[PDB]
């Protein structure tokens, strides 16, 4: 069980994910909204999408 | 029956015969204009009012 500690199998990789959300649910411990628009500007968006259009 | 409505959604046409309030509000303006010119002015002159002897023949 060292061959598998020692070196590792070609094509057999990790690679990297990334994205962007907004979490909810804090209490008042959030983002300010005011320094940050992209803040609101995505709760506004996701908003539109689901239907509501502030 | 009208089919199910979503309660908190805002109110959009959705079918054929709905109804949409369009708020006409239209301003366009275009403008161009341009020129050229082009001038020239030239004159010239020569006059030997007195003439000496020795270029009389000239």
């Amino acid at each position: 069980e060292r061959i598998r500690d020692l070196t590792s199998v070609q094509g057999v990789r990790e690679n990297s994910l990334i994205g962007y959300g907004l979490v909810v649910g804090l209490d008042g411990t959030g983002d300010q909204t005011t320094q940050t628009p992209f803040t609101t500007q995505t709760l506004n968006n996701m908003l539109s999408q689901l239907g509501i259009t502030v | 029956n009208y089919g199910y409505q979503p309660l908190f959604e805002d109110r959009r046409p959705r079918n054929i015969g709905d109804t949409l309030t369009i708020v006409l509000q239209e301003n366009v303006s275009a403008s161009k204009s341009s020129s050229a010119n082009a001038s020239r002015d030239g004159k010239t002159s020569f006059g030997f009012d007195t003439v000496p002897r020795y270029l009389q023949g000239l």
